[PDB]
């Protein structure tokens, strides 16, 4: 029992693991295709920046909490704390986690830090603070993409931004890569990937991947079909951002 | 199942008076300054002794006058056959912990380490019986491995109680049963305690003899661990020149 | 007019230089940050540019400035203070200052007491001298008589009133108090 | 290319391969040195009840009137003139924080440190702001013990250009209690490369130059005929070290010269590790006497 | 000199942002934005933001009531709301805002647990509301009460059945049914700064110089689900009664607002 | 830590083909495998590779299963960073890398083709296996999770679940039926069970068993997880810098071969020690 | 906030009059100080007061299923808390070595001595099971806790009651305070520990000592005994090296010791009997 | 190569470090008494002649007999290597006309009940005693050395006995 939450059950499991059905498959799709975004930076106010992220289901926020006092030594960092809201997925989980917040938030430090340029941040450690409000498909490159807008919005220094990419496997017997998937793309699956790079200089900041199965030319193939995504998607954020700046400079 | 035979005889084979063969090795782990191994029968216990080093994050806790001995212990998850989480943390190993601790700076002689930390690990792979004696002795194996000075072979083990008679280093079996069992762990040389544990009901008359048991026990312990250090300096010296 | 971002180029080092919030690569300068650039012109020809976030746009306290503050901590040595106002534009970002012993009064006399000059909760003005280098942390001096205390509120909520040099008064009841009054 | 897996063999102790017999007086805690009128102690023992009882375990050894252990196991205690190689740890405003292999935190002092060339006049705040950028926190010095503080720590100086900050080299991290007390540690070996033994169990190994104080970094590439003896020789000090047996000119140079035959790569396989070992130590014994 | 700038806009009977000191802020509602959940609602007064997910499970009830359906409450202020928080375990604030809002569940009794028994001793359901601030601008516990009522209005659950059979329970997310709510409470905000002056909705800066803070639960009924007064310079009921008053109003304004939102999907 | 000169050092040595062990690029070092170390276990392991020490225990235990899969069972994986690799680690400290290390050994078995759970079911939503692996470390000297890996495979490998007949009896009364012949427990199959391959990226060119003082003189590291076949069932990124989208290429091609060449060592190594038997006293710790 | 340091005056002058056997309130060496133990009015609250040293020890119950490895015999929980009120120190989360000692030591004592029966609160052996844990709180620290704290949920455990329950089958009824009179625990034996205090190595020993002399000392040998000279526990801590012959005399006074504590512990539940057989809701003894 | 015995007489330079190393392990000091070590140490500091040798108690002459036959050691194991040295001269190249002196100062006395003693000038028992000191700090920093403490607390006694009024007065200049 947990003495800093209020008095729940002990255990509660959910109705769907008690339905019958088979639930609905997708079917057909053009697999190089993308879903409509929504991106937009300023959202927030007692936040030195943020930005917001809906792909489909998907809808993210981030926030960063400034440099806050705390060479190779004297070089900045950043600490990211990913937190899926309990409110997201069929499944209810408590607020903590323990187990793929912390696995995710890895993946988003690992993908920031080549981008941000910390040598001019020294002595210092920037609090970045992703929220997954609805999971609708591709989540931990969507966080990317908004923690690279936040940071980019506050003001911090860069090299360029972060790209973020999804893709999935069809276990169909003609197996193609999907782009850009939904949460039942996703669960019906086979292998599932994420690419995250630097459009500019041509660089992958991180990635990741699993899979029912592979192999080297398959995975290789969906690498460099998530770097096209990627490419194609940018210039969205970079009109976002322009956006933001052009109001900032309206309000005064 | 029982545990005295109206022999002399226990289940595993040997009476009560005697106990299980240890088998050690001193330098297990080189990246360190000292390690250690032994099994006292199936248990397995493991040391390590990162050496009197320097003290960061100072945080106003570095003793100038002696050394700051900081012991850690855990129960590894397989060690029992009923798999068990959290071996750290809980409210025995920090237990465990503060025993070993204020064994060795009883031992350990810090007066001349000031401002020091003097880090002992302890890590049990397989429990048999007899937990915490097996961890007292492959640290002091480890100790020593690592030169620090020590005033005496901090030699521990445990006794029981069964049928009116004392039994020595005791096993799960009869650790199971509920008997009183008592561990200790004493210095030879002055025959003065270092630690004294105990747990279960006996009458009081019946102590004198369980506790001059342990102690016998520990004595024999002294032996086998002393002729193992001993081929361990021979061989190291005889290399040297 | 036009909005940068932190992965566009901007020009090759044969058509400009960096000056802030930028960086180079092969024979390229690129943006690091969302905001306007501006390319300045010296008499030399070769442009300077840069880009900036004017929300905050830059601000520098120099040595011969006059900068408010808030007295916080004190010491028997010093006396801790935060930067609220740079000159008359305040400036959120409110840097920390220290003020010595002896760089109090003109006079320099060591007969000089900080608990008769300064009080925790009092605003003062004074004069940067040294920026500081780890943490900054700069030093500020009120050797002058127009300098110090303009406003310090009383034994528990009453705003005070400069009588003279070293004293200082409450307009409600009568209570002599003792600072470092400006002016 | 080539992988290989291999089941752990046991062990043969006794080392009977020598088969001496020492005459040596070890002893272990507990143990009753000698007990007569008025014996002084030293370090490796204590007293109880009129009686002087060994602290640590090793041999013992006794001057004129003096008794003292000498354990095969410590770290490195200071001396006062013993040289020493040592890895920065901190740059506290007045000074530096080295870490030897000591049960503290040795220290540099700003006052200490050599100046570029020989423009000595005496130190500022200009030099104290000097002293981050260039001894980099993590770098390397040669130095020599300037004296030991009655807290235990050591502070160490530069006394001559010899010393200073290294280049790039390589490292190894030995005990101390493996390397002869002799002289000149400082050594410039035929077979294209240096080396420097420290009293400590730091040993580091760099090409030797040809001009012949550290304040420029000669980052520059190194000939591979001057990078395979430097792995070499680093590889012969392991062996040498997982053998239990001293460290000096001779022993280095012998177990190069029996690694020649066995390639760059195929002398830390124990088996190789051990006959290598053995020659070198059968001719040096043979040779000596 | 934060106070003193206060003071005199509050004795032109005004504030630095333009509020006749006795209004609030531009307050709007979202409803249905999020699909994994039951029900969603997100408000927003001017910079404050609050998002509520109420999800739907089964479990067994207690032994004092097994026909009780739980609805257990808990409001998170992540680091990312403001920086007065830190990423950890929660704080002391989130916590006593999930007292309160446990509280008016109780006590207003919005909804009868015993609503959600199916089969009473072996189910019942839980409704996890769990809500999230996301700008700490100030009066968190008004956004918060009105997004718990937002999205437990917009909630509707799916019907189960029992088969003797299997002894289990199965069922039908095709057909739903909407959650009866009987009281409306709503929930007005004051700071009181040194004696007498009472500001309605205060922001941040206004909670942070203020000497006390009030909050009172308006039920439709003229009734009074909580009354909030924690610690302050102290008042007396000719201070109170207006307040009442004023609450009464921003219940009428809100539910008519939450009703439109209603009518318009 | 260490120098920047000595970094210098190392990566020309790597784009010159040579290291500090005068080992090329593309070259492991003798790792000591043991199995059957403990006893108490259904399973169990041992690695020393260079300076690193794993332990590995396996026990099979009896749970319900996973109401989304009642038809298998299922493993978990618990990693002790046991302080005694680096002090720097303790009760906290280890968390971070145990956890890390957890879900990549998770990711690695989310694969439904690697170790055929179906075996391992008894009853269907009644009762069934359960793998609890538990990781133990004892040093840390660079190639960490190929050790692991390895470590993992000979446990499986080394494990000896028994058979039960759970029968059912009516007023709920259920009764387990063992079998007295410990000679008779089954085994699971790892042809498909893969090693991890940790690739560290050193100026231009890839490295593998990548030594600590070479991992920090690196950017980033690619860790794929390779069967016998040479599919690649994981590829995950790690590392506080950048990487390249062509040296992926590479990277995977060599984790392939090596990959290949590993599980073909490993496979000779434990069938021998197998027929060895009793024999072999099991040299451990001694 | 810190405890004030130790001045070295106090230091001297505490092991110069042990060395010439000189408490400081006036007490010999063997000698504990005026215990009170005081009820509530709920069954199963007691409040014991050994001179300044105040310990607060609540009783509760509940049903809940068993733990499967005994699905016949209940459950037992310890809790000790050291409240902020008993000293400065005494942060939440700081003192936490102090609490992992006491705890384990009186579940050692209590649990594993089988001082009450966790067989006769059986209700329905493998779905429900009492749950009887026990509340101690440190409200002022005057020296010795153990003994307090161990008088106390002896007083406690021996002055508690739990709602009567009738079965059938499975049919199982609870019922209230006053609708049945609630029924007793059982105990079979009533433990309770002793503290000694080692000076100057193992020379000299004290009983109950004092703050002081826990500052001043170097080991502590905590003993657990019944009336019937029955060693449940026995405890060093400190660092310290004694000999046989010392446990052997502590345990000779122990018995003593325990023995008259026990009587008075009978005294007072007898007492408290009485007044609630006259009303009244108190019940006061005093060593 | 150095051995310890080297790294403890290289503290000492204001005297013959040879012989008083010899002494320490030997094991002299490490049963006498605070002022006897002074006494012992006059032995070496002072090196003018005097018109009579005094006559000394046992107590403390015994020590100088050991000091002699120490010294006598050092004198063959010297004539071995052939240094051309003399025994009698290296061995009288120790004077102890001045323990009795010393002695008496160190127990608390007065310097007019010092000049007395002896048929020599003052000024050359002030150099005796200063360089006595300074030899006194040295053995302290020796003893220090090696790892002795009672030795070194011996000395510093001595040391705290020895300065009273005017053998260590200030300079006029200064």
């Amino acid at each position: 029992g947990d003495h800093r939450r209020i008095r729940g059950p002990e255990e509660s499991q959910p109705p769907q693991l008690y339905a019958a059905d088979e639930e609905e498959a997708p079917g057909t799709r053009d697999p190089t295709r993308l879903r409509p975004v929504y991106a937009r930076a300023g959202l927030l106010s007692q936040a030195k920046g943020s930005a917001y992220l809906e792909a489909g289901g998907t809808k993210v926020l981030c926030a960063v909490s400034g440099p806050r006092q705390a060479p190779a030594a004297l070089r900045g960092r950043l600490l990211c704390d990913f937190r899926r809201a309990p409110f997201a997925g069929r499944r209810r989980r408590a607020p903590p986690g323990g187990c793929e917040e912390r696995e995710l938030a890895l993946a988003l430090q690992e993908a920031l830090e080549p981008a941000v340029r910390l040598g001019r941040y020294p002595r210092a450690q920037l609090e970045v603070s992703a929220l997954l409000l609805e999971d609708g498909g591709s989540a931990l490159a969507a966080a990317l993409t908004a923690a690279a807008l936040a940071l980019a919005d506050a003001g911090v220094e860069m090299y360029d931004l972060v790209v973020g990419c999804g893709l999935s496997l069809a276990p169909g017997p003609a197996p193609t890569w999907l782009l850009d998937p939904t949460r039942l793309e996703e669960e019906r699956a086979a292998a599932g990937l994420t690419v995250a790079l630097m459009p500019v200089l041509n660089q992958v900041a991180g990635l990741l991947g699993s899979g029912e199965g592979g192999l080297t030319e398959s995975w290789a193939e969906a690498v460099r079909l998530g770097l096209e995504g990627c490419q194609r998607l940018y210039p969205v954020l970079q009109q976002s951002l322009v956006r933001a700046a052009r109001r900032r400079g309206a309000a005064a | 199942l029982e545990l005295l035979s109206d022999q002399g005889y226990r289940v595993d084979g040997r009476r009560a008076g005697e106990l299980r063969k240890i088998q050690a090795r001193m330098g297990v782990f080189a990246q360190a300054d000292g390690s250690a191994y032994i099994e006292q029968g199936n248990t397995k216990a493991l040391a390590v002794v990162y050496g009197p080093h320097e003290i960061r994050g100072s945080r106003a806790r570095a003793l100038p006058d002696r050394a700051l001995v900081n012991c850690q212990y855990s129960s590894a998850t397989f060690s029992t056959g009923e798999r068990k989480r959290r071996p750290h943390g809980d409210r025995k190993s920090c237990e465990m912990g503060l025993q070993l601790r204020q064994t060795f700076e009883a031992a350990i002689l810090t007066q001349l380490h000031p401002r020091s930390q003097i880090d002992i690990y302890v890590q049990v792979l397989q429990a048999d019986g007899g937990t915490y004696a097996a961890c007292v002795n492959a640290a002091t194996l480890a100790v020593l491995d690592a030169g620090i000075p020590m005033r005496d072979f901090v030699c521990a083990c445990s006794a029981g109680f069964v049928d009116g008679t004392a039994l020595a280093d005791l096993s799960h079996v009869e650790e199971a049963a509920g008997g009183p069992q008592l561990a200790l762990a004493l210095l030879p040389a002055s025959g003065q305690i270092a630690l004294l544990e105990m747990d279960a009901r006996l009458h009081e008359d019946h102590l004198e003899r369980v506790l001059e048991a342990a102690a016998q026990a520990a004595r024999d312990v002294h032996t086998l661990l002393d002729r193992v250090v001993r081929q361990h300096v021979r061989e190291a010296s005889i290399l040297l020149g | 007019v036009r909005y940068c971002i932190p992965g566009e180029r901007l020009c090759n080092l044969e058509e400009g230089s960096p000056g802030s919030g930028t960086y180079t690569r092969h024979g390229y300068i690129f943006s690091s940050l969302a905001g306007c650039l501006m390319k300045s012109s010296e008499n030399g020809a070769l442009p300077v540019v840069s880009v900036v976030r004017e929300t905050e746009s830059q601000l520098l306290p120099d040595v011969g400035a006059i900068v408010t503050c808030k007295v916080s901590s004190i010491n028997s040595r010093f006396a801790k203070v935060h930067i609220l106002y740079v000159g008359s534009m305040p400036l959120k970002n409110s840097f920390r200052g220290t003020i010595r012993k002896e760089d109090v009064r003109a006079t320099e006399k060591d007969k000089v007491e900080i608990y008769k000059s300064f009080r925790p909760g009092d605003i003062v003005l004074a004069k940067v001298i040294s920026l500081g280098d780890a943490q900054s942390n700069y030093l500020l001096t009120t050797a002058e008589n127009e300098l110090g205390v303009v406003v310090a509120h009383s034994e528990s909520g009453i705003q005070m009133v400069p009588i003279s040099w070293c004293e200082m008064q409450c307009p409600k009841t009568h209570t002599k108090e003792f600072r470092k009054v400006a002016r | 290319m080539a992988m290989e897996m291999r089941l752990p063999v046991a062990r043969k102790p006794l080392s009977e391969r020598l088969g001496r017999d020492t005459k040596k007086h070890l002893v272990v805690p507990g143990d009753t040195i000698t007990t007569d009128t008025g014996f002084m102690r030293g370090h490796g023992t204590y007293m109880g009840e009129e009686k002087l009882i060994a602290s640590v375990a090793g041999s013992v050894e006794r001057v004129n009137k003096l008794i003292c252990v000498k354990a095969l196991k410590t770290r490195y205690i200071g001396e006062v003139g013993d040289i020493v190689v040592g890895r920065i740890t901190e740059v506290q405003q007045k000074r530096w924080k080295v870490e030897t292999n000591s049960r503290l935190d040795s220290v540099l002092l700003l006052s200490s440190m050599n100046l570029p060339g020989g423009e000595l006049r005496r130190r500022s705040a200009e030099d104290e702001l000097a002293m981050r950028g260039f001894l980099q926190e993590g770098d390397l010095i040669s130095a020599e013990v300037q004296a030991v503080f009655s807290d235990g720590a050591v502070s160490l100086h530069t006394r001559s250009l010899k010393y200073g900050k290294l280049g790039q080299g390589v490292l190894v991290q030995v005990s101390p209690s493996l390397v002869k007390r002799q002289k000149t540690h400082f050594h410039d070996l035929p077979c294209g490369a240096s080396v420097i033994l420290g009293n400590n169990g730091f040993i580091w190994i760099y090409p030797t130059p040809e001009h012949k104080g550290g304040f420029i970094a000669n980052l520059e590439p190194v000939s591979l005929a001057d990078r395979e003896v430097i792995s070499r020789l680093r590889n012969c000090i392991i062996s040498l070290v997982t053998q239990r047996m001293m460290l000096y000119d001779t022993s280095i140079l012998y177990c190069y010269e029996a690694s020649l035959p066995h390639q760059i790569k195929d002398i830390l396989k124990p088996e190789i590790m051990e006959e290598i070992v053995m020659e070198t130590r059968q001719r040096l014994l043979e040779q000596e006497g | 000199e934060p106070l003193e700038y206060y003071r005199r806009f509050l004795k032109e009977n005004c504030r630095p942002d333009g509020r006749e000191l006795g209004e609030f802020r531009t307050t709007t509602v979202n409803i249905g934005s999020i699909s994994t959940a039951d029900g969603s609602a997100l408000v927003k007064l001017g910079n404050t933001t609050v998002i509520c997910g109420v999800k739907a499970e089964f479990a067994a009830p207690s032994t004092d009531a097994p026909d009780k359906g739980y609805v257990v409450p808990n409001v998170d202020l992540p680091p990312l709301c403001s920086s007065r928080f830190r990423s950890g375990p929660p704080g002391e604030e989130a916590q006593v805002a999930s007292q309160f809002i446990a509280d008016v569940i109780e006590n207003s009794q919005i909804i009868q647990k015993e609503d959600l028994c199916i089969s009473p001793g072996k189910l019942v359901w839980v409704l996890y509301c769990d809500l999230i601030c996301l700008d700490y601008d100030g009066n968190i516990l008004d956004a918060c009460t009105f997004a718990l009522l937002a999205a437990l209005k917009n909630v509707q659950l799916p019907e189960v059945t029992i088969n003797e059979e299997t002894a289990l329970a199965e069922v039908n997310l095709k057909k739903k049914s909407y959650l009866n709510i009987r009281t409306h409470p709503v929930a007005t905000s004051f700071a009181v700064f040194d004696d007498t002056l009472l500001i309605v909705d205060p922001t941040g800066e206004e909670e942070h110089l203020a000497t006390g803070t009030l909050t009172i639960v308006m039920d439709e009924e003229g009734k009074l689900c909580c009354l909030h007064k924690p610690g302050g310079s102290g008042l007396t009921g000719a201070k109170l009664q207006d307040c009442m008053s004023r609450a009464v109003t921003r219940h009428k304004e809100v539910k008519k607002l939450m009703d439109e939102v209603i009518k318009s999907m | 830590t260490l120098s920047e000169a000595e970094k210098v050092y190392i990566v020309h040595g790597v784009q010159e083909d040579l290291r500090v062990d005068g080992r090329g690029c593309e070259d492991y070092r003798c790792v000591e495998v043991e199995t059957d170390v403990v006893s108490n276990t259904s399973g169990s392991a041992r690695v020393k590779l260079g300076h690193t020490d794993i332990l590995v225990g396996v026990k099979a235990e009896m749970g319900t299963p996973k109401l989304e899969k009642p038809n298998e069972g299922y493993l978990e994986f618990f990693v002790d960073c046991s302080a005694s690799a680096t002090p720097e680690f303790e009760g906290r400290g280890g968390d971070d890398l145990g956890t890390e290390i957890a879900n990549t050994l998770y990711r690695i078995f989310n694969n439904k083709s690697s170790v055929d759970l179906k075996t391992l079911c008894i009853s269907p939503r009644e009762h069934c296996w359960v793998l609890y692996v538990d990781v133990l470390l004892l040093e840390c000297g660079g190639n960490l999770f190929d050790a692991i890996s390895i470590a993992v495979k000979a446990a499986l490998f080394n494990t000896r679940i028994p058979r039960v007949r759970v029968l059912e009896d009516e007023e709920g009364s259920k009764d387990i039926e063992l079998s007295d012949d410990p000679y008779d427990c089954i085994r699971l199959s790892v042809e498909n069970v893969p090693c991890i391959v940790t690739l560290c990226k050193i100026g231009y060119r890839h490295v593998v068993d990548a030594t600590l003082q070479e991992e920090a003189c690196s950017l980033a590291s690619l860790l794929v997880s390779v069967t016998s076949k040479g599919v690649v069932t994981c590829m995950r990124k790690v590392g506080k810098g950048s990487l390249d989208p062509e040296s992926i290429f590479e990277m995977m091609e060599t984790g392939k071969r090596v990959g290949k060449v590993l599980h073909a060592s490993l496979q000779s190594v434990v069938h021998k020690e197998e027929s060895l038997g009793p024999k072999r006293q099991k040299v451990g710790f001694l | 906030m810190k405890e004030t340091p130790l001045s070295n005056c106090e230091r001297r002058f505490l092991l110069r009059a042990i060395e010439e056997k000189k408490r400081l309130d006036g007490r010999q060496t063997y000698d504990y100080r005026n215990i009170r133990i005081s009820f509530g009015t709920d069954y199963g609250c007691c409040i014991v007061e050994l001179g300044k040293t105040r310990v607060l020890g609540q009783v509760s119950c509940e049903l809940v299923s068993p733990k499967l490895n005994r699905a016949t015999e209940g459950i037992l929980f310890f809790n000790l808390e050291l409240s902020q009120m008993a000293a400065p120190a005494f942060e939440p989360g700081r003192q936490s070595d102090l609490l992992v000692k006491l705890n384990r030591l009186m579940e050692r004592c209590l649990r594993n001595s089988k001082c009450i029966d966790t067989e006769s609160l059986c209700v329905v052996a493998g779905e429900k099971v009492w749950q009887i844990r026990v509340d101690l709180h440190l409200l002022n620290h005057d020296g010795n806790i153990i003994d307090a704290a161990s008088i106390a949920a002896i007083v406690a455990l021996c002055h508690f009651r739990r709602p009567d329950v009738s079965v059938q089958g499975d049919e199982v009824t609870l019922y209230t305070p006053e609708e049945r009179d609630p029924v007793p625990l059982s105990i079979h034996h009533m433990p309770i520990c002793v503290s000694f205090a080692f000076f100057q190595q193992g020379t000299y020993l004290l009983v109950d000592p004092n703050e002081r002399e826990e500052r001043v000392m170097d080991g502590l040998l905590v003993i657990a005994m019944n009336k019937h000279r029955e060693i449940c526990t026995i405890q060093s801590s400190g660092g310290i090296m004694l000999l046989k012959d010392q446990v052997l005399r502590c345990s000779k006074i122990a018995g003593v010791k325990v023995a008259e504590i026990t009587e008075l512990i009978l005294k007072a539940l007898e007492n408290d009997q009485k007044v609630r057989k006259e009303g009244g809701k108190f019940g006061f003894a005093e060593s | 190569v150095i051995e310890m015995k080297g790294r403890v007489a290289c503290e000492i330079s204001s005297a013959d470090e040879l012989l008083l190393t010899e002494m320490m392990f030997n094991g002299l000091f490490n049963d006498l008494s605070a002022e006897q070590a002074t006494a012992l140490l006059s032995c070496f500091v002072f090196q003018e002649n005097s018109s009579e040798m005094p006559k000394l108690t046992e107590q403390l002459a015994g020590p100088l007999r050991q000091m002699q036959e120490c010294a006598k050691r050092i004198a063959k194991v010297s004539a071995e290597a052939k240094l051309e040295i003399d025994e009698e001269t290296y061995l009288s190249s120790f004077k102890p006309h001045l323990m009795d002196v010393v002695y008496t100062w160190a127990t608390g006395a007065t310097f007019a009940h010092i000049c007395k003693m002896t048929d020599v000038f003052e000024g050359s028992i002030i150099r005796c005693m200063r360089r006595l000191e300074e030899l006194l700090r040295q053995m302290c920093q020796a003893a220090k050395a090696i790892g002795n403490t009672e030795l070194e607390n011996k000395f510093a006694e001595g040391i705290t006995k020895i300065k009273r009024d005017i053998v260590f007065a200030a300079s006029l200049y200064l």
